[PDB]
């Protein structure tokens, strides 16, 4: 399928041949910044998942810690 | 009348460098744009600007030590064309 690791290579990749074009620089100007943005892409993009769950959790914590508060108003 | 000539012993017969192809004239670069193409045969000398899109081809010489010269956008200068600048 598509994992985090394969998207946030391309767009390492998509963001560092952009910055070429930005500059009128050929894309494939330094080749090695290129795999850099590829790590540095799927490196952001597996952290971006781990922290998108735990935010989740912690979410779902605080709305039920705000259910439980707003339940005793019945009492 | 003087029909006489005094060569110089530290004349340079072969420069390993070759031609440069950017020679400044004092403060006066060259301004080449990344996206412009200059042949390694040409010579710039002194003011001149070469914008993006524009293209300098082998044997042209652009001396800009009077006046100013510009290249715009997309346009070319082709083989063996020198284009100079006069005071007025
Ligand atoms: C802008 C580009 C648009 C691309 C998106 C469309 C393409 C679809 C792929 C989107 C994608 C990457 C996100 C890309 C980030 C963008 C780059 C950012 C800039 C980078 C330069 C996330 O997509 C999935 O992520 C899930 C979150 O886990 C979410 O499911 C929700 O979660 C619940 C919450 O708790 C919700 O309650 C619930 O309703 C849903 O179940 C959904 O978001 C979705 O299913 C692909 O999934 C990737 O993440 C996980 C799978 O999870 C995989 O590894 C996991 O690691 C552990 C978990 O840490 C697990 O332990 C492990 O078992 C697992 O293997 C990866 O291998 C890969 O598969
Ligand atoms: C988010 C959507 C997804 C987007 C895709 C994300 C993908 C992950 C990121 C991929 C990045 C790929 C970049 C390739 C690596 C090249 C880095 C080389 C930079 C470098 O060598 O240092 C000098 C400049 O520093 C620099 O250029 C550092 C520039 C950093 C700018 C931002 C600094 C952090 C600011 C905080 C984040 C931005 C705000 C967010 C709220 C270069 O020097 P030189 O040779 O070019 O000449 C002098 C120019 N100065």
């Amino acid at each position: 399928p598509i994992s985090a690791t394969m998207v946030g290579a391309l767009l390492g990749l998509g963001t560092q041949m952009y910055s070429n074009a930005l500059r009128k620089l050929p894309y494939m100007r330094h080749p090695w910044e290129h795999v850099v943005g590829m790590g540095l892409g799927a490196v952001f993009a597996n952290q971006l998942v781990k922290w998108d769950v735990k935010l989740k959790e912690d979410l779902d914590v605080m709305l039920a810690k705000a259910r439980a508060a707003n339940e005793r108003r019945y009492f | 009348p003087k029909s006489q000539v005094t060569p110089s012993p530290d004349r340079v017969k072969w420069d390993y460098r070759g031609q440069r192809q950017i020679i400044p004239l004092g403060q006066w670069l060259p301004k080449v744009a990344v996206d412009a193409y200059v042949a390694p045969n040409v010579v710039l000398a002194g003011q001149v600007t070469v914008w993006d899109g524009s293209s300098v081809w082998n044997g042209a010489v652009l001396r800009g030590d009077l006046n100013k010269i510009t290249v715009g956008f997309c346009s070319n200068v082709q083989e063996r064309c020198v284009v100079h600048a006069a005071w007025s």
